[PDB]
């Protein structure tokens, strides 16, 4: 059944990025008050707001750090701030003003992944979540040319909008690959706890198969409902980890228990995306799946 | 490591 990959908006056609005054946004987030934030901390602070145009927005302040460019704006401006398509966050405009630098996403009503899995997701909607994140990281690395490489492919960089449906966002940490190239080499181990390729703490290197890892475990948090660290039953492990060991003993024990309970007739369509999850984590790069093979094992699966 | 992995869960599968 022969389906087509790509089809998103045509750029060419689409509302271009706005330029927007800091003194808007300014005034928006209330002087960047406290009771409008909605993170803190990574490498800016995010504030929730609704602009002049009534459109509800999350604006990312990023913190500029004295003698420095502002390597975390390009990034975006460069990537995320060229595409788009329903699986990837949507950047609407900017603010760069002296060493002022703000990125201004659309605001997705149900904010992070994260978020919403720990503190209503079912499975049918668990499976529409992995599909469409899966897609969004397909498109950065097979429909870009240059590829993209997300570098932080976790949980709370998947954000949910309207209808539950996943939109990957944070492209600070995102570079552009050659088409020519394999890999690109970075200077310094970028990443979050829990999602980190082995290779990555081998080498300087980064690859596409270095986010299929990530993606991998974020599969497993919607397998499990369990955070990618330092939950009690890991132990000395983390999500990966136990997943691993877990499994010679009782498998479905791993899966969410808020999902098996839902029906035990879905035990098998679990395991069979646990299969998918298992075979992201791969410790050889090439093994892994590409995304683009990963949508197809999800849709091998429901037929 | 993973490979044993792999087959246990095709078991599961196969054992249900
Ligand atoms: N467009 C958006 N719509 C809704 N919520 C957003 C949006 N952008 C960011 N957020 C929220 O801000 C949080 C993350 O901001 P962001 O800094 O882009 O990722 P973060 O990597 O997890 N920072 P950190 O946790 O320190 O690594 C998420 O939990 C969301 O709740």
């Amino acid at each position: 059944d022969l389906e087509v990959l790509f089809q998103g908006p045509h750029m060419a056609f689409e509302k271009p990025l706005r330029k927007l005054t800091f003194a808007d946004l300014l005034q928006a987030t209330n002087g960047f008050h406290n009771d409008s934030l909605i993170g803190s901390g990574g490498f800016g602070d995010v504030y929730k707001a609704i602009l002049k145009d009534g459109s509800a927005v999350a604006i990312k302040k990023l913190i500029h750090v004295s003698g420095q460019g502002d390597r975390e704006f390009m990034a975006e401006m460069e990537t995320i701030g060229k595409i788009k398509h329903r699986n990837l966050v949507p950047l609407l405009g900017y603010c760069k003003v002296g060493d002022e630098r703000l990125l201004v996403y659309e605001f997705m009503k149900y904010g992070s992944l994260e978020d919403v899995l720990h503190d209503k997701l079912n499975w049918s909607t668990r499976r529409k979540i992995a599909i469409g994140s899966a897609r969004g990281l397909a498109f950065l690395h097979h429909n870009c040319s240059p590829h993209i490489i997300h570098r932080d492919m976790k949980s709370s960089n998947v954000l949910l909008d309207e209808n539950l449906e996943a939109r990957v966002s944070d492209f600070g940490m995102a570079r552009l690959m050659s088409a020519m190239d394999t890999h690109l080499s970075v200077s310094t181990l970028a990443g979050t706890p829990g999602y980190v390729p082995p290779e990555y703490y081998q080498s300087f290197r980064c690859s596409t198969k270095g986010d299929v890892y990530s993606y991998g475990v974020v599969l497993l948090e919607l397998l499990t409902g369990k955070r990618p660290t330092d939950s009690p039953d890991f132990g000395d492990n983390n999500l990966v980890g136990w997943v691993k060991q877990h499994a010679k003993l009782r498998i479905s024990d791993v899966f969410d228990p808020e999902l098996m309970k839902e029906d035990p007739a879905l035990e098998i369509e679990l395991l069979q995306h646990l299969k998918v999850a298992v075979a992201c984590l791969d410790d050889r790069a090439w093994r892994r799946p590409t995304m683009v093979q990963v949508m197809a094992m999800f849709k091998e699966i429901q037929a | 490591t993973m490979e044993e992995l792999q087959a246990a869960i095709q078991a599961a599968i196969a054992h249900c």
